[PDB]
């Protein structure tokens, strides 16, 4: 299949027509997405197959063909870009200053941008173009709007 | 059967649309990977 680095839509033909269930990142021959997008199922890329390699429901992350490769982190000060890939629409960069999720286990950057559920797995980037996490696991605050964590995995 | 389709390169765009606020929220993460607000 196609192994070129970049951002990819994750599609299904199981439902009506072709439906976009999410997005992911291809980097160093490894496909990275959120666990809730694929539920750990195998993926097709042209005539090729991508098998899951690592995954964790609590982190809500999964990697295919190899171990998680993304290790850049938000610096806690600068604006970042969500490279949003919405269903049926062109990839678009959106710049924002992340907020914070404060947890009993430490603080995580968070992006207050509202996109359809099928946009989950879109990458959040720093100014060097490095992926600092994936968009799509968060919370719905008082006013009904959506705030996603900047979810990043560990590079072993 | 899930399949992937290329959508673009991963690069920072100068003069991208700048939006979104920066809320500081107290949150909890359960064993199922669901975040919730702590109030
Ligand atoms: C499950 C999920 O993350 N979906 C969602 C819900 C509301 N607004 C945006 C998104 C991405």
């Amino acid at each position: 299949g196609e192994t070129t680095d970049g951002v990819y839509r994750v599609m299904t033909r199981r439902l009506l027509g072709s439906t976009q269930v999410g997005v992911g990142v291809m980097q160093e021959g490894v496909f990275h997405t959120m666990w809730h997008v694929t539920k750990g199922a195998a993926l097709r890329s042209g005539e090729g197959r991508l098998d899951p390699y690592w995954g964790d429901v609590k982190q809500d992350l999964v990697s295919y063909c190899g171990p998680w490769k993304l290790d850049a982190a938000w610096d806690g000060l600068s604006e970042v870009q969500l490279l949003a890939v919405p269903p049926g629409e062109r990839a678009k960069n959106i710049q924002t200053l992340p907020g914070i999720f404060k947890t009993k286990d430490g603080d995580i950057g968070a992006v207050a941008l509202d996109y359809p559920a099928g946009t989950s797995g879109s990458p959040i980037l720093d100014k060097c173009g490095r992926v600092i996490g994936l968009y799509g696991n968060g919370v719905v605050i008082k006013n009904g709007s959506y705030v996603s964590a900047i979810t990043q995995g560990k590079r072993e | 059967d899930m399949y992937i389709e290329r959508a673009g390169d991963i690069t920072w765009e100068k003069d991208a649309e700048v939006t979104g606020n920066s809320p500081r929220l107290d949150v909890a993460l359960d064993e199922s990977g669901d975040f919730s607000l702590v109030e």
